[PDB]
C-alpha cells in the first residue's frame, strides 16, 4: 500500500482503536 | 394529593422511542443497502438516497434518541428529587409536539424541504415548532428540579439540565434564517462563518443531546441497575463542568484544512484533545461503579447493555480526539471513517444505553416487575453488538482506504488512484456495513416483540407510588 | 456548593457553555479574510441560484464536497484548494462532510453540459460503476421563475449583492427552464470564480 | 484580524484554560489518594455516591493534555493573531504556507521528469513506456470518465485507443485537441431537408456509404439520399465519406469510429437534429506538462 506520514497516523489510530477496544473488551471478559 | 409519580408521559415516549428506533435504523439499512445497490433509489425524487439520508439522520438522532431523553429525564428527574413532574400536561405537550415535529420531518425531508445543514435540516415552520416545544420541555423539568424534595440536586441532572439548556441556545443560533416562502428559507450566515456556525452546532448536538443528555441517563440507570454507589463524587464535577466547558470550543476539528481560518481550526483541535479527560471522567465514574459487582454481568444483560455502552462511549471519545488533530482528519475527513466513528458512538454508545435504560424502565413505568424475556434481552445484546462492532469494522477499513487510495501519490509524483477506484474499493465495506446495521436492526426487532409482550400484561399498570 | 441553588447552576451552566461560542463565532463576524469575496466574482445568476436550490433539496451534499483541502494530492486531483472568499455568498454554505462521490468545488467546466445532462438522468450510463442516484425527473420538471425574485431579495437582505436589475426579470431568467437546466448551470459555475479572477 | 478581536481569542482561550486548571486543581483538595469506599450521607432514589479521589492517571492525562494544548498553541497559530513560533517555517506557519511547501519540494522532486519529457517531441515520448505508463495514470485520473476506463469510449464520446480520428491523429492534432479543446458542429437538417430527405440520406450513410445493410422493409429513396448527400454532405464529410479532419467531421464510410450509433434511427435524428460534441480544454486545468504527456499516452495506445 502508500505509506505516507498521514496514512501512518490514519493507521495508528486505528490500531489504537482496536488496541482500546481489545483491551477494554478482554478486560470485561 | 398528587404524590404518585406522573408514569404517563413516560410510557408514550418510551413507547415512541422503541418505535422510531426501529423506523429510523430501518432507514439505516435501507440507505445502505443503496450505497452498496443504487437501483434501491427507485428513480424516484422522494426515496432517493440525497433526500432520505437525513431522514435517516433526524429521525434516528432526534425522533429515537429524543423520544429515548424523554423518557429518560421524565422518569429519571421524578424519581431522582422524588416529586411528580412539574406542570404535567405541559409534559404531555412536549410528547405529542415532539412526535409532530418527527412527522413533519418524515413528511417535509424526502418532499424536497431541507437546510441542507447536518442535524439542522428541518425547515424554518419546523424550526420555530421545535423551539416551542423545548421551551416547554424546559419548563416541565427545571420546573421539576425547582420542586424537588432533597436539598441537593443529583449529577445526572446536572448533565439532563446542560443538556436541554444548551441544546436550546444551539438550536435557536444556527437555525437563525431569512424565510423565503412557507418552506424554504436562507442561512443568517455564509461562507466559512456560516460553516463555523453550522459545527459549533453539529459538534455541540452530539455533544450535549447525545453525550452530556445520555450521560445523564448513564447517571441514573447504571447505578439503579448495578445497585452500587456511584464511584468517585468529585470526578462527577469535574468531568461535569470540564466537559460543559470544553465540549463547546470543539467546533472547528470538523473543518480541519477547510477555508476555516488556521487559528479557530486550531482551537478547535487543541480544545478537542483537551475534551478526552472529562469525556473518559464519564465511562471511568460509570464502570469504576461496576467494580465488585461485575459478576452482574453473566447475570444481567441490562447492566451488559450499560457496560459495553460504555466500552463504546469511551472508545468513540477517544477516537474523536486522535481524529480531532489535524495531520489525523487530514486522512480521516471525507472518508468512510467520519461515519465509523459515528456509529460507533451511535449504535454502540447512545443506542445501547438508551436500549438498557428502557429495558429498566419500561417494566416499572408499565406497572410490572420485569421484561417479558430476558433471553431476549441477551439475543438482542448479542446481536446488537456483533452489528455495531462489524459496522465499526468496515468503516475503519472503507475509510483507511479511501484517505490512502485518495492521497496516494506514485514515484512520479501522479495520482496512484481515479476516485472510482476508491469507489470501487468501498463496496465489500457497504455491504458489510449493511448487515451489520441489518443485523442491529434485527436486534431492536426483538426488543420491540419483548416490549410488546410485556406491554401486553396489564391495562392499569400505575404501580410505584413512592 | 450551588449544588442545591437551582436559578446558581442554570445561570453558571449557561455562563460556561457560552465562551466557546462567543470566542470562535463572533470575532469570524469582523474578520476580513472570511467576508471577504473573490475580487471578481459575483453573486449567482438566477438560473444558477434556482439551480444551487435543486441541489441543496435534492440532497446533493450528501454524497459530494465543495471544499478542496490545501493538499498537494487533493490539488492534483481538484484544482486550487477552496478560499473563504469563495463562499461568501453561500446562503447556507455547502462545504461538504463526506465524498461517497468526488469534490464538486470546481466541477467548473471540467465537463460539458451535455455530459452532465446525461449523468445526472442516469448516472451508470455514463460511468457505470457509480453508487449516485439517477435524477431523470430534472428534465421533466420546469421552473416557473415565482420565487426567484423573492429568493435574491432575501439574499441582498442577507448582504449578497443583487442588483434591481438582477431581480427585476430574474423571473424571465428562469421561467420554462429545466430544473436539469439549471442544476447543469449552477455546476457549471462552482469554482470558477477564482480561476478566471 | 484586528488586534482587539486577537487579544479577545487569546484572552479567552487562556482565560478558559487557567480557568480548567484551577478547576481540576479545587476539585483535588481533600484527596484520599486512595479507592477508600466512603459514601456521603444523601441518597437519590437508590443511589448513592462515594467520596472518591479522582484517578491519578484520569488527573495526569487531563493535565498533560492542557499542556500540550498550551505548547501547540505556543507552536502554532489558535491564539488570536499570534503566529506560530514553530521552527522551519518563516513567518510562522500557515495552511497555505504549507501547501506551498509541499508542492514547492514536489516541484523539486518531479520537476526534472517533466522537464525531461517536454523537451521530446510528443512521438518521441510515446516511445518511452515509462512516460507512457506516466500518460496513463494521468489518464485514469481526468480523462477516464468521459473516455472510459479503457479509453475506448462509449455513445457520445470517442474511442481514443482505436484507430479512427476525426480531428486528426496526429501528435500535433491530438495535442492540440487536448490542450485547447474541441466543439463539433452538425448542424441540423430537419427543417433544411424535410423529414423524408432525413430518412433519405440516413438510409443512403447507413448501406451506400458505410455498408451497413437496411432494416427490412424500409422503403427509403436510397438515389434521393446519395444526392442530398453529395449536395448538402459531401462539403464537410467529403463526397465517398472520407471526412475532413479539419472540420472534425468523421468519415461516413465506416461505422467504426462513430459516436452517436450507427441504427438507422440514430442516424436520422444525427441528420435531423444536429450535433455539438464537446472536448473540454485542459490547458487550464493540467498545464502544458500533463497535457504533453496525455498527448504521447493517447498517440501511444493506437500502436
Ligand atoms: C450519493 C448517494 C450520491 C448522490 C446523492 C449524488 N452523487 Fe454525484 N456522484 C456520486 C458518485 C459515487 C460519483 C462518482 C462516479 C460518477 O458518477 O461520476 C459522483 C459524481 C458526480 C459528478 C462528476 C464529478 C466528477 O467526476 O468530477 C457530478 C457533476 C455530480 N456527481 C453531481 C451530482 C448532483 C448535482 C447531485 C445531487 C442530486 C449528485 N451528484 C448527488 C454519488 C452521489
Ligand atoms: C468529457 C466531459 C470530456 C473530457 C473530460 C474529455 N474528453 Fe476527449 N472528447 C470528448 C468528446 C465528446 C469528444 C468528441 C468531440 C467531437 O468532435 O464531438 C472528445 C474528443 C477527444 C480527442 C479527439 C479525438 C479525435 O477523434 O480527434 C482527443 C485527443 C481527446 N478527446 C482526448 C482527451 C484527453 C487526453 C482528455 C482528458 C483530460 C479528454 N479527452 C477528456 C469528451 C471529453
Ligand atoms: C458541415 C461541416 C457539417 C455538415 C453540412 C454535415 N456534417 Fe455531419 N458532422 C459534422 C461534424 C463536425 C461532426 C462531428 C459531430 C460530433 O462529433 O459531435 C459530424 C457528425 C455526423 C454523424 C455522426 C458520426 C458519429 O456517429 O460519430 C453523422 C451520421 C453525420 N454527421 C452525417 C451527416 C449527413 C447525412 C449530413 C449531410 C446533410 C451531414 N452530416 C452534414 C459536420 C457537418
Ligand atoms: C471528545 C469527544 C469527541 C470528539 C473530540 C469527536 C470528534 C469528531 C471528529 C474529529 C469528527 C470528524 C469530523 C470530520 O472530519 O468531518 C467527528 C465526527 C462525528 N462524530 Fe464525533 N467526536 C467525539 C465524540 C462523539 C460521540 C460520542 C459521538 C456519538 C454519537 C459522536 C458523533 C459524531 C458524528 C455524528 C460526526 C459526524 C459529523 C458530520 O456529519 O460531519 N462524536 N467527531
Ligand atoms: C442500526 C443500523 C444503522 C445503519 C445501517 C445506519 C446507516 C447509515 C448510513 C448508510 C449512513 C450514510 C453513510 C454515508 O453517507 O457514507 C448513516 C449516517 C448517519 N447515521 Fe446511521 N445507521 C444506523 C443507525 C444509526 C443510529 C442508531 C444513529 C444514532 C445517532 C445513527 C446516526 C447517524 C448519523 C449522525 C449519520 C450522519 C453521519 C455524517 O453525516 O457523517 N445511525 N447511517
Ligand atoms: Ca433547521
Ligand atoms: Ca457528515
Ligand atoms: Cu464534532
Amino acid at each position: 500500500m502508500f505509506v505516507d506520514n498521514v496514512v501512518l497516523a490514519g493507521v495508528v489510530t486505528v490500531g489504537l482503536m482496536v488496541a482500546f477496544l481489545a483491551g477494554f473488551g478482554y478486560f470485561i471478559w | 394529593t398528587s404524590t404518585a409519580y406522573s408514569y404517563k408521559v413516560v410510557r408514550q415516549f418510551a413507547i415512541m422511542t422503541v418505535v422510531w428506533g426501529i423506523v429510523g435504523m430501518g432507514l439505516g439499512v435501507f440507505i445502505a443497502a443503496q450505497l452498496a445497490w443504487p437501483f434501491l433509489n427507485f428513480d424516484l425524487p422522494w426515496t432517493s438516497f440525497g433526500r432520505l439520508r437525513p431522514l435517516h439522520t433526524n429521525a434516528v438522532i432526534f425522533a429515537f434518541g429524543g423520544c429515548a431523553l424523554f423518557a429518560t429525564s421524565y422518569y429519571s428527574v421524578q424519581r431522582t428529587c422524588q416529586t411528580t413532574l412539574f406542570a404535567p400536561k405541559l409534559a404531555a405537550f412536549t410528547f405529542w409536539g415532539w412526535q409532530l415535529v418527527i412527522l413533519l420531518a418524515a413528511i417535509s425531508l424526502p418532499l424536497g424541504f431541507t437546510s441542507s445543514k447536518e442535524y439542522a435540516e428541518l425547515e424554518w415552520p419546523i424550526d420555530i415548532l421545535i423551539t416551542i416545544v423545548w421551551v416547554a420541555y424546559a419548563v416541565v423539568f427545571f420546573g421539576t428540579l425547582a420542586k424537588r424534595k432533597v436539598k441537593h440536586i443529583y449529577v445526572g441532572n446536572w448533565f439532563f439540565g446542560a443538556f436541554i439548556l444548551t441544546v436550546a441556545i444551539l438550536h435557536v443560533v444556527n437555525n437563525l434564517e431569512i424565510p423565503v416562502t412557507a418552506m424554504k428559507s436562507y442561512s443568517l450566515y455564509a461562507g466559512a462563518t456560516d460553516a463555523m456556525v453550522q459545527w459549533w452546532y453539529g459538534h455541540n448536538a452530539v455533544g450535549f443531546f447525545l453525550t452530556a443528555g445520555f450521560l445523564g441517563i448513564m447517571y441514573y440507570f447504571v447505578p439503579k441497575q448495578a445497585e452500587r454507589p456511584v464511584y468517585s463524587y468529585r470526578l462527577s464535577i469535574v468531568h461535569f463542568w470540564a466537559l460543559i466547558t470544553v465540549y463547546i470550543w470543539a467546533g472547528p476539528h470538523h473543518l480541519h484544512y477547510t477555508a476555516l481560518p488556521d487559528w479557530a481550526q486550531s482551537l478547535g483541535m487543541v480544545m478537542s484533545l483537551i475534551l478526552l479527560a472529562p469525556s473518559w471522567g464519564g465511562m471511568i465514574n460509570g464502570m469504576m461503579t461496576l467494580s465488585g459487582a461485575w459478576h452482574k454481568l453473566r447475570s444481567d444483560p441490562i447492566l451488559r447493555f450499560l457496560v459495553v455502552s460504555l466500552a463504546f462511549y469511551g472508545m468513540s471519545t477517544f477516537e474523536g480526539p486522535m481524529m480531532a488533530i489535524k495531520t489525523v482528519n487530514a486522512l480521516s475527513h471525507y472518508t468512510d471513517w467520519t461515519i465509523g466513528h459515528v456509529h460507533a458512538g451511535a449504535l454502540g454508545w447512545v443506542a445501547m444505553v438508551s436500549i438498557g435504560a428502557l429495558y429498566h424502565l419500561v417494566p416499572k413505568v408499565f406497572g410490572r416487575e420485569q421484561m417479558h424475556s430476558i433471553g431476549l434481552i441477551n439475543t438482542h445484546f448479542w446481536l446488537a453488538t456483533i452489528g455495531t462492532v462489524l459496522y465499526i469494522a468496515s468503516m475503519w477499513v472503507n475509510g483507511i482506504a479511501q484517505g490512502l487510495m485518495w492521497r496516494a501519490i506514485n514515484d512520479d509524483g501522479t495520482l496512484t488512484y481515479s476516485f472510482v477506484e476508491s469507489l470501487e474499493a468501498s463496496h465489500p465495506g457497504f455491504v458489510v456495513r449493511m448487515i451489520g446495521g441489518a443485523i442491529f436492526f434485527a436486534g431492536m426487532l426483538v426488543m420491540a416483540y419483548n416490549t410488546w409482550r410485556t406491554v401486553q400484561a396489564a391495562k392499569p399498570a400505575e404501580y410505584d407510588a413512592a | 456548593k450551588l449544588e442545591k441553588n437551582v436559578g446558581l447552576l442554570t445561570l453558571f451552566m449557561i455562563l460556561a457553555v457560552s465562551i466557546g461560542g462567543l470566542t470562535q463565532i463572533v470575532p469570524l463576524f469582523f474578520q476580513d479574510s472570511v467576508n471577504e469575496p473573490v475580487e471578481g466574482m459575483k453573486p449567482y445568476t438566477a438560473l444558477q441560484l434556482e439551480g444551487r436550490d435543486l441541489y441543496i433539496r435534492e440532497g446533493c451534499v450528501g454524497c459530494h464536497s465543495q471544499m478542496i483541502r490545501p493538499f498537494r494530492a487533493e490539488t492534483e486531483r481538484y484544482g486550487h484548494y477552496s478560499v473563504a472568499g469563495e463562499s461568501v455568498y453561500d446562503h447556507p454554505f455547502l462545504w461538504g462532510s463526506k465524498r461517497t462521490g468526488p469534490d464538486l468545488a470546481r466541477v467548473g467546466g471540467r465537463y460539458s453540459d451535455d455530459w452532465h445532462r446525461a449523468h445526472l438522468y442516469n448516472p451508470r450510463n455514463v460511468v457505470p460503476e457509480s453508487k449516485m442516484p439517477s435524477y431523470p425527473w430534472l428534465v421533466e420538471n420546469t421552473l416557473d421563475g415565482k420565487d426567484t425574485a423573492k429568493k435574491m431579495s432575501a439574499l441582498r437582505m442577507l448582504g449578497v449583492p443583487y442588483t434591481e436589475e438582477d431581480i427585476a426579470g430574474a423571473r424571465d431568467s428562469v421561467n420554462g427552464k429545466t430544473e436539469m437546466d439549471a442544476m447543469v448551470a449552477y455546476l457549471q459555475v462552482l469554482g470558477t470564480a477564482l480561476t478566471n479572477k | 484580524m484586528s488586534t482587539f478581536w486577537s487579544g479577545y481569542i487569546a484572552l479567552l482561550t487562556l482565560g478558559t484554560i487557567v480557568a480548567l486548571f484551577w478547576l481540576i486543581f479545587a476539585t483535588r483538595k481533600g484527596e484520599s489518594a486512595g479507592t477508600t469506599d466512603q459514601t456521603m450521607g444523601h441518597a437519590f432514589d437508590g443511589i448513592e455516591e462515594y467520596d472518591n479521589p479522582l484517578p491519578r492517571w484520569w488527573f495526569l492525562l487531563f493535565i498533560g493534555t492542557l499542556v500540550f494544548g498550551i505548547l501547540y498553541l505556543v507552536l502554532y497559530p489558535g491564539l488570536g493573531n499570534w503566529k506560530g513560533v514553530l521552527p522551519g517555517y518563516e513567518g510562522g506557519w500557515t495552511q497555505e504556507k504549507q501547501w506551498e511547501r509541499e508542492v514547492a519540494q514536489a516541484d523539486e522532486k518531479y520537476g526534472p521528469i517533466f522537464a525531461k519529457y517536454a523537451a521530446m517531441s510528443v512521438e518521441e515520448v510515446a516511445q518511452d513506456p515509462q512516460a507512457v505508463k506516466m500518460g496513463a495514470r494521468l489518464f485514469a485520473n481526468y480523462c477516464s470518465i468521459c473516455h472510459g476506463s479503457d479509453a475506448k469510449g462509449s455513445l457520445g464520446f470517442p474511442n481514443l485507443a482505436d484507430q479512427d480520428w476525426r480531428w486528426g491523429g496526429d501528435a500535433a492534432s491530438i495535442k492540440t485537441s487536448i490542450l485547447n479543446g474541441r466543439i463539433a458542429a452538425m448542424p441540423a437538417w430537419g427543417q433544411a431537408i424535410g423529414e423524408e430527405g432525413v430518412k433519405n440520406v440516413a438510409a443512403f450513410v447507413r448501406k451506400d456509404l458505410a455498408g451497413l445493410p437496411l432494416p427490412e422493409g424500409t422503403d427509403a429513396d436510397l438515389s434521393a439520399g446519395k444526392n442530398v448527400y453529395a449536395q448538402t454532405c459531401a462539403v464537410c464529410h467529403g463526397q465517398g465519406g472520407e471526412g475532413m479532419a479539419a472540420l472534425g467531421a468523421p468519415k461516413l464510410n465506416s461505422a467504426a469510429g462513430w459516436i452517436y450509433g450507427s441504427s438507422l434511427g440514430q442516424l436520422q435524428q444525427t441528420i435531423r437534429h444536429g450535433r455539438n460534441g464537446q472536448m473540454p480544454a485542459q490547458q487550464q486545468y493540467l498545464g502544458d506538462d500533463k497535457v504533453h504527456l496525455l498527448a504521447a499516452y493517447v498517440y501511444s495506445l493506437s500502436q
